[PDB]
């Protein structure tokens, strides 16, 4: 916030605004990613009170209202996963609470109505009658579900159990998201630590130069600091843009997986 | 907002325009409450000043002063100073100091620093390279001989502030203790040390009040900063005087007078955004202060910070403009409202273990998907852009080598790639086809 | 005699409080796997800086001469102690036979394993600890003294329990600061590929 | 025009209009086949019948609504003309890409006028004012500014070009699968089950007119996962079982058209007891 520095930042014109504009483009892209992954239907669906799902037991993936009303499994996810100056976090438009609502709505449609809520609004169907279609979508005949119904429910309910055990025992898969948190933390703390880099100036701290030098001298060093910090900021923003393109590919891929693999059944093998 | 976005009308939206900051109400100075004044009397009226080949020194400690006050002296003839930003004499506290004193020829008062045309410094009075000071001098008659002496040579320069005690060419000019260029000049130099530490010898300021819980600028001895001086819930080690965050920035300070451990809260920033309809549609604006509490700023509070000029509403709608943390805003019966957004309409699905619905009818839903397929096929020459192709500039641009070529080539790569993108999209038919009449 | 004392003789690098964090640093430090010489009066080189420890409670150990010449006639450093009431000087000395000029600086302040470290200008760090040949335990030493003394410290000798000696090196280190900013553990960044 | 330049496309605005006309002509007159190789001509009424089967709605449904669908299609086309006639912000992305190009170039031009600690940003001043003894220093700052600004600008252009290229691959992909084909992949052609789409060009871009089927009116029924008829269970060949409340029918998954459940539309699959919620019925045999 130093005026004496800001007087010299003005030598370099648009860059500060351009970086903020790039970061704004990124920030809009984050809400957009989130919106276009999760908000793929323009309704909340309420879960039914009766859990008459032909023996299938979503109780761990569905909300419990006593909890934010996350699922059981989502608590593992929030638990296993893990700086304040110039740098700012901004909240999502879709809070973790609203995302829990939206994932519950998605899941409520995905339980109660199959793919149909991706095309229209949800048209309900019994869950074992949905799964007999999902069998049909892997060339397995609908009767093969019912001829094993309670056993398949047991395999599923057990697999859900093994998922909880795996997720409770280790963060091994969640490393993929702890990775994004870590990349952000590394980039951000790098970006802070770079405020303490000298770049060939007599100090790294701008206030220290302003305390140490009279302005005819101080300009000569502050030009270095500004150029270095700026080059580092641009570098960082470039990492964040490239990472944002990576995350955008991930978000479009995720949105596609939601569109084809949640709201439908992608025949696209593996 | 119009000034930021450069338009005499701005569209409906939220626009960041600035960052609000809580302004520092105070600028603060503190150090331990020093109890003495700089002992110049041990040097500046001493009965003997040394021959500079064995210059005298005494420490200065426990002091608060304006270091220019030696210009008030009746006996001193001159008070020159070294070139590294000399007004900084009265800034942050000095941590160790000396007065250094001797006799020279009066022309040699300019020679009391290395790199001059000096006979005195590099073989007798050698300063360390960034050491800080001033030279104060007079003909010897203003206090108190051919026994005053300086050294002409050594095989190389001696050690910084050190005497090479040994059993050696020395000289004296027109020296008597009652006698500028050949007069014996009595000198005192003030030498100020560089070490980062708590106070010993400070400027003319004093320890002001330890103003807690206000946003303020501060200094503690020389630990300058700006923030809210909130009190900590933390214990230092007994010798630790300040502390640093996980971010390595200063998280905390001890009061340099007391075990008052203060842990700073940032002087509150808040990303300023305007929420507006199209400016053609209203000149009413609502102002968001991202992350702040409604404090030193209708008014309303969000998880995304404090909000002003929007009016709070319970009903949920599609998000006409977003604010964050589920908050959205619209201009309606008129004024800007703000609300927690709709996640769409709720729909309790009619589920059962025997319940179904089947569409009796359908809409064909002819719907636009917009996709960009090229940039503009832009191109640039580094030489024409940077230099206007002026030869005098282009010479220098070629000393930066392949940057020109690779940038011009990269954009050429893009330019070729635009017609590639275009054919990858459109040229999926190799023929052209003509529709029937 | 000798002993690998491994990990003792660490000291606090700065007045910077920190907490619960894996901070990193670079200084004249005792190299780990610290094979100290064991003594049970002699004159020794100072090298890069000295690490010293005395296991004492008879308190027959009293302090050290330091500097260049040590034994009087011209300036060299001398320290003598009892807990922390230390009396320190650089003069042309004289010595008591059986007690059981130019003072450009002078000042007044088995079971006790008392540890001390000395380095550049000059600084001293120390720690008293209880115990009941230097054992392979842990310590960190407080930066108790700062010394614009200018003595050409290149030699030293103990004045008079048992004691042990090692030498520093300029090395990179990593430190585990705790809930109160105490260094609870440390790593020598060139000790082995794991420590690196 | 100021040392910055724009090259033409090879494929100019009206060439693109012919190219999109060729795509659209193939799409109308030959369906997907002109992607594979030969543009095998096909009546458009047989083409949407194939697109119906590709959403599991059987093609008889098309012709039993033939002109009525055409009226909805033509009406929706009209509403698209209305939508675009009003809504400039429908072209948000394309106008935004153009605006980002313009912003980047205008920023690059504003940065021509930026000083970077030189005595001027008009290069000619320095050349008019100073010997190379000092002008090389001033010009070095100005070069460094303009060059960092170029590296920056070019990086934005490249990153933006990677978005454009991802978008172009996605567009090409939709032109392959959603135009020169039908995407079975839900929402890859936007909301609805997908039938067909049409290309239209725009400045530096494209529009797809996605002709998705969206289900609309619905009826409320009882259902069962199977029926018994002989203590043998029976199951639908395609679609699902329903009752209105008094009679059981099989109907197709995406449009209510009831059929009597029969041996002609079902398979036997052993005894009933394995199934939760199987119901009695009478199945007919033609
Ligand atoms: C559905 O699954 C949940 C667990 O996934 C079952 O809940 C457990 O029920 C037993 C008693 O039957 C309790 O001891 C456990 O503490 C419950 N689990 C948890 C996480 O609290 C539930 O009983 C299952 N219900 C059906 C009908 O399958
Ligand atoms: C499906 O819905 C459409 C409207 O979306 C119905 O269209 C009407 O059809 C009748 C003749 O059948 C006309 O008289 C009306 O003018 C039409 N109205 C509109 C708004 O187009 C259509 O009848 C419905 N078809 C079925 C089988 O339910
Ligand atoms: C279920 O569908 C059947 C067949 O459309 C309906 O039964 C017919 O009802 C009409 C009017 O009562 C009679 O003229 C027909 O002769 C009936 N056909 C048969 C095979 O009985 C039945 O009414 C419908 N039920 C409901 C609840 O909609
Ligand atoms: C379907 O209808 C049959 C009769 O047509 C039912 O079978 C009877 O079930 C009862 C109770 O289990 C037995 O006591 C009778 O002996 C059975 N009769 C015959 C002829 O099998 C059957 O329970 C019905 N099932 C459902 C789900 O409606
Ligand atoms: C500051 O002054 C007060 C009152 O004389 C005294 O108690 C306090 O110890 C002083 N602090 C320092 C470190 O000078
Ligand atoms: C020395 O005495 C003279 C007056 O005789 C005065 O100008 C000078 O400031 C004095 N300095 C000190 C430290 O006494
Ligand atoms: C301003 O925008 C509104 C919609 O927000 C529109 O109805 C109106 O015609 C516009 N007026 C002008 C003068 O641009
Ligand atoms: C605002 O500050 C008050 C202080 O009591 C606190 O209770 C409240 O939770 C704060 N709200 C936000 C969103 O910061
Ligand atoms: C919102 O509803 C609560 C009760 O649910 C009421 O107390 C409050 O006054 C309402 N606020 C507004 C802005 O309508
Ligand atoms: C310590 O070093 C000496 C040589 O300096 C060596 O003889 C001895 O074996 C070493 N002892 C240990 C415990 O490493
Ligand atoms: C310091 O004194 C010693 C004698 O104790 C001498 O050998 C050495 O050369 C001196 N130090 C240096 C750095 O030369
Ligand atoms: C005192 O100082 C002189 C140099 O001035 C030195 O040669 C001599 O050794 C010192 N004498 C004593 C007794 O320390
Ligand atoms: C502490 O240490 C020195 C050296 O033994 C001694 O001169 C001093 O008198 C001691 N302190 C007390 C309280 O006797
Ligand atoms: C920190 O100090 C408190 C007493 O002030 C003590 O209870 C706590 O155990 C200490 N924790 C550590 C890790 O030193
Ligand atoms: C079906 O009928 C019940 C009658 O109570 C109604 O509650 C439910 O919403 C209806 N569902 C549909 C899809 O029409
Ligand atoms: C549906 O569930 C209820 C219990 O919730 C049960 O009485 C009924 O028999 C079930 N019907 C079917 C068709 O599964």
């Amino acid at each position: 916030d130093s005026t004496e520095c800001s007087n010299l930042l003005l030598q370099y014109g648009s860059f500060c605004t351009q970086l903020n504009r790039a970061l704004t483009g990124i920030a809009v892209e984050q809400d957009k990613n989130t919106q276009e992954v999760f908000a793929q239907v323009k309704q909340i669906y309420k879960t039914p009170p009766i859990k008459d799902f032909g023996g299938f037991n979503f109780s761990q993936i569905l909300p419990d209202p006593s909890k934010s009303k996350r699922s059981f499994i989502e608590d593992l996810l929030f638990n296993k996963v893990t700086k304040f100056n110039g740098l700012t976090v901004l909240p999502p438009l879709l809070t973790d609470e609203m995302i829990a609502q939206y994932t519950s709505a998605l899941l409520a449609g995905t339980i109660t109505s199959g793919w149909t809520f991706g095309a229209g609004a949800a048209l309900q169907i019994p869950f074992a009658m949905q799964m007999a279609y999902r069998f049909n979508g892997i060339g397995v005949t609908q009767n093969v579900l019912y001829e094993n119904q309670k056993l398949i429910a047991n395999q599923f309910n057990s697999a859900i159990g093994k998922i909880q055990d795996s997720l409770s025992s280790t963060a091994s898969a969640l490393g993929k998201l702890q990775d994004v948190v870590n990349q952000n933390a590394q980039a951000l703390n790098t970006l802070v630590k770079q405020l303490s880099s000298n770049f060939g100036a007599i100090s790294s701290v701008l206030n220290d130069i302003l305390s140490r030098l009279d302005k005819v001298e101080a300009e000569v060093q502050i030009d270095r600091l500004i150029t270095g910090r700026l080059q580092s900021l641009q570098t960082y923003v470039t990492q964040q843009l490239i990472r944002a393109a990576e995350i955008r590919a991930s978000a479009n891929l995720a949105a596609t997986k939601m569109s084809e693999c949640v709201l439908g059944q992608s025949k696209r093998v593996d | 907002t119009k000034c930021t976005l450069k338009s005499f009308t701005v569209e409906k939206g939220i626009y960041q325009t600035s960052n609000f900051r809580v302004q520092p109400t105070e600028s603060i100075v503190r150090f331990p409450n020093i109890t003495n004044l700089c002992p110049f009397g041990e040097v500046f009226n001493a009965t003997r000043f040394a021959s500079v080949y064995a210059w005298n020194r005494k420490r200065i400690s426990n002091c608060v002063a304006d270091y220019s006050v030696l210009y008030n002296s009746a006996s001193f003839s001159t008070f020159k100073c070294y070139g590294v930003s000399p007004t900084k004499l009265n800034d942050l506290c000095f941590t160790n100091v000396y007065a250094d004193s001797f006799v020279i020829r009066g022309d040699e008062v300019r020679q009391i620093a290395p790199g001059q045309t000096g006979k005195i410094a590099d073989y007798n009075y050698k300063l360390p390279d960034d050491f800080t000071g001033c030279v104060i001098a007079w003909n010897s008659n203003n206090l108190d001989n051919y026994n005053y002496l300086y050294r002409l040579f050594r095989k190389s320069n001696l050690k910084p502030f050190e005497r090479d005690i040994s059993t050696f060419p020395l000289q004296s000019y027109g020296f008597q203790p009652t006698n500028v260029g050949y007069q014996p000049y009595r000198v005192v130099v003030l030498s100020f040390e560089l070490l980062h530490a708590p106070a010993t010898v400070c400027g003319p300021k004093k320890s002001t009040n330890l103003v807690k819980n206000k946003c303020v600028n501060f200094n503690f001895n020389g630990l300058t900063g700006t923030g809210v001086l909130t009190e900590s819930n933390k214990k230092f080690l007994p010798f630790q005087q300040f502390g640093r965050d996980i971010a390595d920035t200063t998280d905390a300070v001890r009061d340099p007078q007391t075990l008052e451990i203060l842990d700073i809260t940032p002087c509150s920033f808040g990303g300023v955004s305007v929420i507006t309809p199209g400016t053609n549609t209203s000149n009413q604006v609502a102002v968001l202060y991202q992350g702040v509490n409604c404090t030193e700023v209708n008014v309303f509070q969000t998880r995304a910070g404090c909000l002003i000029g929007a009016e709070h509403v319970n009903n949920s709608y599609e998000c006409d403009i977003p604010i964050g943390a589920g908050i959205c805003a619209s201009y309606q019966t008129q004024s800007i409202i703000a609300y927690t957004m709709s996640l769409g309409a709720e729909n309790s699905v009619a589920y059962s273990n025997n319940s179904i619905a089947i569409p009796t009818n359908f809409t064909i839903s002819v719907t636009t998907e917009i996709l960009p397929v090229s940039m503009t096929k832009t191109s640039v020459d580094c030489t024409m852009y940077i230099c206007g192709d002026s030869t005098e500039c282009s010479n220098l641009l070629l000393q930066y080598g392949s940057f020109c070529t690779q940038l011009n080539r990269a954009l050429t790569g893009i330019a070729v790639e635009q017609d590639k993108n275009t054919q990858e999209v459109f040229a999926q038919v190799k023929q052209i086809y003509k529709t029937p009449p | 005699a000798y002993t690998n004392s491994f990990t003792r003789g660490v000291y606090y690098p700065d007045k910077v409080f920190r907490s619960s964090v894996l901070h990193s640093t670079q200084d004249l430090f005792l190299p780990f796997f610290s094979n100290v010489t064991w003594f049970h009066n002699p004159v020794l080189p100072f090298n890069d800086g000295v690490y010293f420890a005395s296991t004492e409670k008879s308190n027959i150990i009293r302090g050290w001469i330091f500097g260049t010449t040590l034994d009087s006639k011209t300036q060299s450093l001398l320290i003598v102690n009892n807990a922390t009431n230390v009396v320190i000087k650089v003069c042309e000395f004289q010595f008591c036979n059986d007690p059981f000029n130019n003072c450009t600086f002078e000042y007044v302040s088995f079971k006790n394993l008392r540890e001390f470290v000395f380095k550049n200008y000059f600084k001293i760090y120390s720690k008293h600890t209880p115990i009941n040949d230097l054992p392979q335990g842990f310590s960190a030493l407080e930066p108790l003294v700062d010394l614009p003394i200018g003595i050409n410290i290149t030699r030293f000798q103990t004045l008079l329990a048992a004691y042990y000696v090692g030498y520093l090196q300029p090395r990179t280190f990593l430190l585990k600061y705790n809930e109160n900013g105490t260094i609870t553990d440390a790593v020598d960044c060139a000790l082995d590929p794991l420590s690196e | 025009f100021n040392g910055l330049t724009v090259l033409p496309p090879l494929l100019t605005d009206e060439m693109i209009a012919q190219y999109t006309s060729a795509l659209l002509a193939g799409t109308i007159t030959s369906g997907w086949t002109f992607g594979a190789g030969a543009a095998l001509q096909i009546p458009f009424a047989m083409q949407m019948a194939y697109r119906f089967n590709g959403i599991g709605v059987t093609q008889n449904v098309l012709y039993e609504n033939q002109k009525l669908i055409a009226n909805q299609f033509n009406s929706a086309i009209g509403k698209i003309q209305d939508s675009l006639s009003s809504t400039a912000s429908a072209l948000g992305k394309l106008q935004d890409v153009v605006n980002q190009n313009a912003q980047a170039l205008n920023t690059l031009v504003k940065q021509l006028s930026s000083n970077f600690g030189a005595i001027s940003s008009v290069l000619n001043d320095i050349l008019s004012r100073l010997d190379k003894v000092e002008a090389e220093v001033q010009i070095d700052r100005l070069i460094t500014g303009r060059l960092q600004s170029l590296q920056t600008y070019v990086t934005q252009q490249l990153i933006r070009a990677a978005e454009i290229r991802a978008s172009a691959n996605l567009a090409a992909t939709k032109m392959s699968e959603c135009v020169l084909g039908q995407s079975k992949r839900v929402d890859f052609c936007g909301k609805g089950y997908h039938l067909m789409s049409f290309p239209q060009s725009a400045p530096h871009g494209v529009v797809f007119l996605h002709v998705t089927y969206v289900p609309a009116q619905e009826k409320n029924f009882t259902t069962a996962p199977a029926i018994c008829h002989d203590g043998k269970a029976h199951f639908p060949r395609e679609g699902v079982f329903v009752s209105n409340g008094t009679h059981w029918f099989v109907t197709q998954r995406n449009f209510y058209e009831p059929q009597i459940i029969t041996t002609d539309n079902t398979f036997v699959s052993g005894n009933c007891d394995v199934v939760i919620g199987i119901v009695n019925n009478t199945v007919y045999d033609p």
